[PDB]
DNA sequence: ATCACAGGATGTACATATCTGACAGCTGCCTGGAGACTAGGGAGTAATCCCCTTGGCGGTTAAAAC
DNA sequence: GTTTTAACCGCCAAGGGGATTACTCCCTAGTCTCCAGGCAGCTGTCAGATATGTACATCCTGTGAT
């Protein structure tokens, strides 16, 4: 009769993201979960350490640099370094556009 | 037009930004944290993806299972140690069999 | 006396996963003590977490915040 | 004579069969009975949904597995190729649980 | 003649429930020093605990209850269950006063 | 510099821990695990300094770095 | 006089667990803590609270790995730690 | 007389055909994200101070080296 | 046990920069309106699970042999 609520989850971008790097390769369903709850498990490590740094510093706006150092604190080697070049990428062209 | 077609992200800007402002992390969240978080996080979707889509295609399968999953983060260096305290549920194990053992 | 339902094969394909080629026969006792130990752990974590919630069920999404608060993060369940 | 393997190629093949497998190796049944046993000990007519019960399940073997793996490796250290308890105690005081 | 700025620091409570639990006995600046510490970071993980507690029920509110549960998840058995009796008490006398 | 541990510093260290009998090849595994953890907790600690825009390492960058690798430290702030 | 070979072993191990100074020279720990730092940035400067604070971690992370050397040499009939002990104890805790 | 093959037995990887249910795509819609403004204070920047970090230097001896 | 050396301590000196204060501006919270991106719901169909028979892979013991 009535629809269940919605919750929000990550499945339709990870899809996205698949089709972009293996365009013939599908995921099941445990494995949307698995990558779901792998995203929302980095998202709440990075936000925490923005929080911390943010707090550390007394400051009270997170912006890039405190999650691009968060990123550098929690990723592993080639892992953050890939990764500050793909945000500051991103962030130079959303910057660029408006 | 979307956040995230502006960066050229696949992952929510918009989403992202408002859970930031949500998730009680700070008082302010600035404009380009959203965006930096959401490449981040795509960059890092994509290698697990990446990884996972070559162990599905070296076990003959065309979906991505659990254990395609597994195998891509314990065989990758930086990504099984990012996620050493984290376990996959169906993922396995590696077969590792130490030398002594063997006849 | 469900603790003697983790039975010697159960424990002995575990140990096989794990890569053990031999088990002693006191290997058992132990393994189910630790077993329940650890269940011990992460179910009254489960269970504070849903009677905080002024809940009669225990939820999968309580197994999974109790283990993270134990470092033992579960992929899969939400 | 009937075919007999020697002491040992079975304990490989076993060992291979369930490192190539991911199914769980505990029986559902008994392990959701000592889960509510347990769980009977911190409040009473406690219900559990299905999902909870499968991630306690998925959760206690790896933890195991990683103990065997752990007992293993010490068994190996003491120059045997069976594990003992006083390997699993060595472990788990090592990784800091007793 | 510049005034140092003013550092916040529990070195007075710590004090006095020293001067409570053994009143001929003193405490050194290093002591002191580790016991704020050893506030803060209880202060802190409690905190935390309370905050993910609020936001898995969907609350926005930090109440009693949920210092409660944290400090029984936090805490390791009668250490736990003494905080909440003290707790308690503490909440009972403020709640009967005004 | 790592040849500055000397080896009566670690020996001290081993029997601080209860060590008995130290073997000779102990000397260098321990500078390596040494200089492992050290060069960890000041990558961190140099992290922290460089988002704060300083040029000294602070005692409470030490902790923070300390206590991102799940090690507190008390009795530095 | 002579002692035999264990009785200094066993006073050491008890006068430096009844210590709690450090064991470590200063200024050695001090310049492999420069030498480190200088890989990461150039003309870094450190307080002295902060390179105690690295001392006490270090040498804390230490003893507590070489407790756990000296379990796994018991744990093999032995008496004498080894390199072997060290990274099988490194190995348990998860550390390589 | 102790050591390579011979061959038998067992198991496992490998085509091949059925079938099914789970995954991928289409649809309706609604709620959350985007556009367009204003207010205000958080933060960027400049000036200053002093303190606290760094550098040096000689003597002692405890500790390191052998 | 003997010989060497640099850690430590006390002292002095210079200045780099951490911390503070003032100012100002522009970046983000807040609000309103609007619309379309994403989510629940169906639904079809093909990728993989399941037999099923078969071709090796491998193990193990007898046995001939140099």
């Amino acid at each position: 009769k009535r629809r269940k609520t919605r919750k929000e989850s990550y499945a339709i971008y990870v899809y996205k993201v698949l089709k972009q790097v293996h365009p013939d390769t599908g995921i099941s369903s445990k494995a949307m979960s698995i990558m779901n709850s792998f995203v929302n498990d980095v998202f709440e490590r990075i936000a925490g350490e923005a929080s911390r740094l943010a707090h550390y510093n007394k400051r009270s706006t997170i912006t890039s640099r405190e999650i691009q150092t968060a990123v550098r604190l929690l990723l592993p080697g080639e892992l953050a370094k890939h990764a500050v070049s793909e945000g500051t990428k991103a962030v130079t062209k959303y910057t660029s556009a408006k | 037009k979307t956040r995230s077609s502006r960066a050229g992200l696949q992952f929510p800007v918009g989403r992202v930004h408002r859970l930031l402002r949500k998730g009680n992390y700070a008082e302010r969240v600035g404009a380009g944290a959203p965006v930096y978080l959401a490449a981040v996080l795509e960059y890092l979707t994509a290698e697990i993806l990446e990884l996972a889509g070559n162990a599905a295609r070296d076990n003959k399968k065309t979906r991505i299972i659990p254990r395609h999953l597994q195998l891509a983060v314990r065989n990758d260096e930086e990504l099984n140690k990012l996620l050493g305290r984290v376990t996959i549920a169906q993922g396995g194990v590696l077969p590792n069999i130490q030398s002594v053992l063997l006849p | 006396d469900n603790i003697q339902g983790i039975t010697k094969p159960a424990i002995r394909r575990l140990a096989r996963r794990g890569g053990v080629k031999r088990i002693s026969g006191l290997i058992y006792e132990e393994t189910r003590g630790v077993l329940k130990v650890f269940l011990e752990n992460v179910i009254r974590d489960a269970v504070t977490y849903t009677e905080h919630a002024k809940r009669k069920t225990v939820t999968a999404m309580d197994v999974v915040y109790a283990l993270k608060r134990q470092g033992r993060t579960l992929y899969g369940f939400g | 004579k009937p075919h007999r393997y020697r002491p040992g190629t079975v304990a490989l093949r076993e060992i291979r069969r369930y490192q190539k497998s991911t199914e769980l190796l505990i029986r559902k049944l008994p392990f959701q009975r000592l889960v509510r046993e347990i769980a009977q000990d911190f409040k009473t007519d406690l219900r559990f949904q299905s999902s909870a019960v499968m991630a306690l399940q998925e959760a206690s073997e790896a933890y195991l597995v990683a103990l065997f793996e752990d007992t293993n490796l010490c068994a190996i250290h003491a120059k045997r190729v069976t594990i003992m308890p006083k390997d699993i105690q060595l472990a788990r005081r090592i990784r800091g649980e007793r």
